[PDB]
């Protein structure tokens, strides 16, 4: 007996919306311009603070409780990436041509030239976040495809008879934060053919989220050999689940 | 794994 | 402009099953007993020659000659590892268990191990295709989603607003298919999802086996193809 | 020059 397969499409986006995490701040200092160490740091220490509360906001994401530990685990180790990608996308919106990482973060792609290699992962959070703002994305369509990506990133990478029913009832909420998502856009005046449409491109933006979350793992782990810049203990497990 | 630890953390 | 959003559901449909690619074969060697290196030079082999038949595939998708040569190029260049292993996967659905590389090379995950860390992304596909196999994946549907694969994969690394175009004629198309097959309106959207949360998977798997590809080449295992060293190249 | 573009244009 699961509470997130009796939830209404508008308990689901109550639900949701009310689970959002806070918005960090960095330890940004504009009095003098960082280091690739520096802004490293700045940039992994506000992920592993946010780290804290991705795994508080993932118990109130319905459906996520009803899992087993060792699956939970499995999810986040394989999602966090894609979850931060997408929250800071998100923020992102409203500044075109920046990435928002904290409200007193706000980075061009030329400062991001500072972290070798990490000027390509830029562009593509980047084309993301105008992507986003083409589409006009909701933010009641933006809890809801995080929360796509919280239980589908690893629902793949899962024996018995009972992993199948525990397996089955993720592609269940799924299935749930789907008619979610059509629900929304029928309310907005879309047609069905517009609908459709529209689910369509939002799921396949988590494509490039996962790709973009791919090559910022292995960009994660070659400073962490680099010993560039201090990781934390939680962060290099989070590394060390993919690597 | 501190993730277990955070998760089952109460 | 583009002949492509001018055709119905059903003449895409018929367009893609008819620009679909043949099954190769593998070098016919049956010395089942593989070495690291011997399975590595059939498969890359393999590659190699689909890949040729991948870039005419490519020109006979509708809508894709409409874009420009660097356009056609970069979307390939991102998207030829998932249209491989999708193919694959497709490949592999009446073989629970086992991968279908070729008629002749049907592999297990126990001939996954002859390869240094080959084996994790054996169990990756070979649960893609059960997952196709569970939901009763039609020919029809493959196609779309293949087709989707080439036009979406390298879309945001750039013209753009026609592939979107394309984009959303697929969609017509996939849910085309669904209305026939008697699925009903939350069955449609259900699984249009379904299917395009797979594609998530499938760029996961072509990433990890990117990087795998890679080590090959540094470590000189097996001499790999000029095109498929420069199709490999392009992901840096 | 790129094999790929030969391919693409024959
Ligand atoms: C190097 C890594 C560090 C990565 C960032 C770490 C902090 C962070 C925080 C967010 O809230 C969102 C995204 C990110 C990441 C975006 C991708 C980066 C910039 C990679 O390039
Ligand atoms: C090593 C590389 C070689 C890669 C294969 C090369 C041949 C091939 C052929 C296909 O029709 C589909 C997929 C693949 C690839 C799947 C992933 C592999 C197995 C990597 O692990």
């Amino acid at each position: 007996n699961s509470l997130a397969l009796s939830l209404t499409a508008d308990q689901m986006v109550s639900a949701l919306l009310d689970a959002e995490p806070p918005i960090l701040y960095s330890e940004y200092d504009p009095t003098r311009p960082f280091s690739e160490a520096s802004m490293m740091g700045l940039l992994t220490n506000l992920a592993d603070r946010e780290l804290v509360h991705m795994i508080n906001w993932a118990k109130r994401v319905p459906g996520f409780v009803d899992l087993t530990l060792h699956d939970q685990v499995h999810l986040l180790e394989c999602a966090w990436l894609e979850i931060l990608m997408i929250g800071l996308v998100w923020r992102s919106m409203e500044h075109p041509g920046k990435l928002l990482f904290a409200p007193n973060l706000l980075l061009d792609r030329n400062q991001g030239k500072c972290v070798e290699g990490m000027v390509e992962i830029f562009d593509m959070l980047l084309a993301t976040s105008s992507r986003f703002r083409m589409m006009n994305l909701q933010g009641e369509e933006f809890v809801c495809l995080k929360s796509i990506i919280l239980l589908n990133s690893g629902v793949y990478t899962f024996s018995t008879l009972k992993s199948l029913e525990e397996k089955d009832h993720i592609h269940r909420v799924l299935d749930k934060i789907t008619d979610t998502l059509i629900h929304l856009m029928a309310k907005a005046g879309l047609t069905l053919q517009q609908q459709h449409q529209r689910l369509a491109q939002l799921l396949l933006i988590l494509s490039h989220i996962r790709h973009m979350s791919n090559k910022g793992m292995e960009h994660l782990y070659s400073m962490k050999c680099k010993n560039v810049v201090p990781l934390s203990d939680l962060l290099l497990e989070m590394l060390d689940a993919h690597r | 794994k501190i993730l277990h630890r955070l998760l089952q953390d109460s």
